[PDB]
């Protein structure tokens, strides 16, 4: 058996180089073709090229064939993906494939390296109470929730009660909003007779912003 | 009833992209034909592009291969990418729904897109101070003077709006500088030039401009 | 591509009138036309689909006519909630195009102009340039002429005029003439004269301030 | 032994595009040099087979889909192609073998005063698939409040009158459309010899 | 380059039930000789890389569950699950692996089918926290509906608003199969105070007529 391991998240300048990193371990490495993916948020799946790292033979797909290059060490059993100068548009999570031959199907898959190309600077996130009322209540439940406004990069890691309240959480996948930050909103569901004896606080954590806000919502 | 609000417009360099939304109310975005007419200053109604029930889209020849329409049923909206943007294609673009690409039915208010290598520029103004050379008779002239903003427009407003008889703001002109300028002046009587204080109130979106302008007589 | 043209381009009617505008096109469209009404600052309303069927909420004062090649618009009992620009659209063969508008003004009794000028702020001054601001307000018809004359002589290249729309309450028009001048320049001369001519004045309006 | 072409080409009226007509032609023997060496034609488009050989080959059905669309409105008749009529009324595979044969059909199909019995489908929610009839005339629901099957305010009948005159410019005329598809079992259709 | 399109672009399959999925290849992809057609099929559940299912166009790969098959052979390839499971929500590719460039599907998103569930509708006004900073954030809350598609309109004072608003959807619940959405009205303070009535319309299958969650400034 062959595992793939990626490096970690970039966050990068548009002009800028980068040079991420998949390393393989296990059994049969020297049969192991080394390809690569691009999935843009939201599409689907681009192979951009591939290498047999013994000899460093690579292929190219015609969209990729000058944007990137594909290199490879074999003493550590690592495949490079490289850019000399990102864009925006570069903008998406890149996996590494490994085949054990030309033509054959990818059949050991890495993590992904989650790459973001963007003129903005590290943004700590605002976060603000979403209050229950009985505009936010059905009966028995109640509905209360945090808006994290205004940061950058992703990710930000949203808890309730210290990760205690888990059931009926929702955590929306972050928006990029026009201005470039991101914006996200969490929200729970609990009976609306806890409102007066429970106390919910939601736990937001921007580690790239190293930023720690634990806020507390009640009613208004 | 039925609404259509536009968003999106403004200023954009040549060779730029911009996107412009429709929300939709009172009918089924996916249901109807939806397209979008242009006016140029002083040249008139073009159409553009236009989507069909089906989702079929066709557009004009002078923005074939740039301009993207599109619709979204999950926010009611109706899009138009423009990229590779160009100076003629600045125009005043209205969201309009078809009746079975025949005829538009129901229009959008309309938002401006400018495109020019100009920067954006923040207005100056300037009062136009009531004197004895600006009241005749019993009543006295006054008024604004909002010069070099690029690009448009710019909303005045005189006392936040409670004054409204009288007043006449005049369109705006392009300067040889390449900026606009504009004037806003109001009709009142002339014994009220001690007593009441007269404010004029000038935003200009593009630039994020407030000034409350207060003139007084000379 | 067909070409409608619309004529008159401009008309001028008195209110309770017969307004009569025509709208012909380059090839035949049978009956395939709609006329849309814009009033200033707002967008075009559907007023008659087809040649002759009349939108919901439109009197039925409007009416439309013709067929092939000539189509007529009809506006009986002009209010003064009328008197806006008038396009005629053709939808028989693709791509659909407009007529270039008929503007439709309201006629009334000729109004002279006020003449007021105004010297440029001091706070203007400040920054480097001069601008003098000569207003005509509430005038009738449109036709107006201005000129600036400085120290007695005539300007030339350094002034800009606007008009704005038909008022809604006295049907009147306002025109300001604004004299641009740098304050070098501004301060070689002394008197500053906006002279206005129009139908409503027997003479020549002048109205002048002296530098100071 | 004749195979009925004659019925389809030289019928005295054409059925609306919305509601086309399709004859099915099996166990004859076709001739089709009436076909291709007429000169009555405007348009005699064919899609990967050849005409002039049709009389040479067997197929196993030979399929007579027959309407009457506007003159702009011929060129939708073709693989790959949009609009109203494509998209709507009668649409053809992006893989389509056949001819689509087509011709002025002004004499017959254009009154004084109009025609108004051709019709066209204006309105669906989502395009027809190849070869697929809709004949419905359920009033189209342009809203979210039900119609109830009355015309109204959001409320449209999904078919249009073409109106044909005289007088009207060549695009606007109406144009007889036959499409032959040639399905390939045994073979029950085959040419002379 | 072979060109690769797969249909439908979304499914709804119930639990137990046989969900299908089929590719269409510009060209061939059989090999003549081998006499084996080189496609594959991947699965790619939501925020986890692309696992390859099966291979070969019929082949399973190894830990593949039986309720997987791939049948096909030149232009013509289906994926087919019997007995669709909750653990089954993915987006499934096929992928072409006969000549460089490797090209994919589209992608197919597969969903569990429950029965139709009408939203939950909440609305949040700003916190006065929030409007302190200068700007205002209205959410409007869809919970627990299905199906995924819903509409939502926001009007100030009965007049629609464009341009302003923003959406984000959960992914389906593992439990109970629902979506959950949320918008958002971004407003700034001087915009937000010169009205009063905010209401949120929503719009969906599971409701009789749209409803509507408003609160007054
Ligand atoms: C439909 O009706 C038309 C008439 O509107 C028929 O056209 C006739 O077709 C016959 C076929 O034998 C023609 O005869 C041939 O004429 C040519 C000379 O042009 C000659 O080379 C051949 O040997 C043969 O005699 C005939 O001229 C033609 N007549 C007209 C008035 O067009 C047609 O056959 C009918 N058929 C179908 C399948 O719709």
């Amino acid at each position: 058996q062959m595992q793939l391991v990626q490096s970690g998240t970039e966050v990068k300048k548009p002009g800028e180089s980068l040079k991420i990193s998949c390393k393989g371990s296990g059994y049969g490495l020297i049969t192991y073709w080394i390809g690569w993916v691009r999935q843009m948020s939201g599409k689907g799946l681009e192979w951009m090229g591939i290498i047999y790292p013994a000899d460093s033979e690579t292929r190219y797909s015609p969209s990729f064939q000058g944007q990137v290059t594909i290199s490879a060490d074999k003493s550590i059993n690592t495949a490079y993906l490289q850019w000399s100068s990102l864009k925006a548009s570069d903008t998406a999570i890149y996996y590494c494939a490994g085949g054990s031959g030309i033509f054959t199907p990818m059949d050991v898959w890495g993590q992904g390296t989650t790459v973001t190309v963007s003129s903005a600077s590290t943004k700590g996130p605002s976060v603000f109470p979403l209050a229950p009322s009985s505009k936010s209540t059905s009966g028995g439940t109640a509905a209360l929730g945090c808006l994290v406004k205004d940061y950058f990069p992703e990710p930000v890691t949203v808890s309730w009660n210290s990760g205690a309240l888990t059931s009926g959480v929702h955590t929306f996948p972050a928006v990029l909003q026009s201005s470039g930050l991101y914006s996200l909103s969490s929200v729970v569901t609990v009976p609306s007779s806890s409102l007066g004896t429970q106390t919910y606080i939601c736990n937001v954590n921007h580690k790239p912003s190293n930023t720690k806000v634990d806020k507390k919502v009640e009613p208004k | 009833q039925v609404q259509l609000v536009e968003s999106g417009g403004g200023l954009i360099q040549p060779g730029g992209s911009l996107r412009l939304s429709c929300a939709a109310s009172g009918f089924t975005v996916s249901s109807n034909y939806m397209s979008w007419v242009r006016q140029a200053p002083g040249k008139g109604l073009e159409w553009v592009s236009v989507i069909y029930s089906g989702g079929s889209t066709f557009y004009a020849d002078s923005v074939k291969g740039r301009f993207t329409i599109s619709r979204d049923n999950s926010k009611s909206t109706l899009y138009l990418q423009m990229n590779s943007l160009r100076v003629e294609d600045t125009a005043v673009y209205y969201c309009a729904r078809d009746f079975g690409d025949f005829y538009f039915d129901y229009w959008g208010q309309g938002t401006l897109v400018t495109v020019s290598s100009a920067s954006t520029k923040g207005p100056s103004v300037f009062p136009l101070a009531p004197s004895s050379k600006s009241t005749s008779g019993g009543t006295a002239a006054l008024g604004c003077l909002v010069k070099d903003y690029f690009p448009e427009p710019v909303t005045v407003s005189w006392n936040s709006g409670a004054l409204t008889s009288g007043v006449h703001t005049f369109p705006a002109v392009l300067q040889s500088s390449g900026l606009y300028s504009l004037s806003s002046v109001v009709t009142v009587p002339s014994s009220s030039l001690g007593t009441q204080t007269y404010i004029c109130n000038v935003n200009h979106k593009p630039s994020n401009t407030k000034v409350d302008k207060k003139v007084e007589p000379k | 591509e067909i070409v409608l043209t619309q004529s008159p381009g401009t008309l001028s009617l008195s209110p309770g009138e017969r307004a009569t505008l025509s709208c012909r096109a380059s090839q035949s469209v049978s009956s395939y036309l709609a006329w849309y009404q814009q009033k200033p600052g707002q967008a075009p309303r559907l007023l008659i689909y087809g040649a002759s069927s009349r939108a919901t909420g439109i009197p039925d004062r409007f009416s439309g006519s013709g067929s092939g090649t000539d189509f007529t618009l009809t506006i009986s009992r002009l209010e003064p909630e009328d008197f806006a620009v008038y396009y005629c659209q053709q939808y028989g063969s693709s791509p659909r195009t407009f007529g270039q508008g008929t503007k439709l003004e309201i006629k009334r009794t000729v109004a002279a102009p006020s003449v007021f000028i105004f010297p440029p702020s001091d706070e203007q001054l400040k920054s480097g340039t001069a601008s003098v601001v000569c207003l005509l307000n509430n005038f009738y018809p449109r036709e107006a002429k201005v000129q600036w004359k400085v120290d007695n002589a005539l300007q030339s290249g350094n002034s800009q005029e606007s008009v704005t729309e038909q008022d809604s309450k006295d049907s009147t028009y306002s025109l300001s003439s604004t004299l641009t001048l740098s304050k070098a320049d501004y301060e070689k001369h002394k008197v500053y004269a906006c002279e206005v001519t129009h139908q409503g004045l027997s003479s020549p309006v002048t109205k002048s301030f002296n530098r100071g | 032994n004749l195979c009925p072409f004659g019925e389809v080409f030289n019928a005295t009226r054409f059925a609306s595009v919305y509601a086309w007509n399709r004859k099915r032609i099996s166990n004859c023997v076709a001739d089709y040099s009436v076909l291709y060496n007429s000169a009555s034609f405007s348009t005699f488009k064919c899609y990967g087979v050849s005409p002039t050989k049709l009389n040479d080959l067997c197929f196993t059905n030979v399929y007579a889909d027959s309407f009457v669309i506007r003159g702009d409105e011929v060129r939708q008749i073709a693989p790959g192609q949009t609009g109203k009529i494509a998209d709507y009324n009668y649409k053809l595979p992006d893989d389509f073998t056949g001819c689509v044969i087509a011709w002025n059909s002004n004499n017959l199909d254009s009154k004084v005063g109009g025609n108004y019995n051709y019709l066209y489908r204006l309105f669906r929610k989502s395009n027809l698939k190849p070869f697929e009839r809709d004949i419905s005339t359920e009033i189209y629901q342009a809203g979210s409040t039900p119609c109830n099957g009355v015309e109204g305010f959001n409320c449209y009948f999904p078919l249009q009158s073409y109106g044909f005159q005289p007088t009207n410019g060549v695009g606007y005329q109406p144009y007889r459309v036959v499409v032959l598809s040639f399905e390939l079992a045994p073979a029950t259709v085959c040419g002379p010899k």
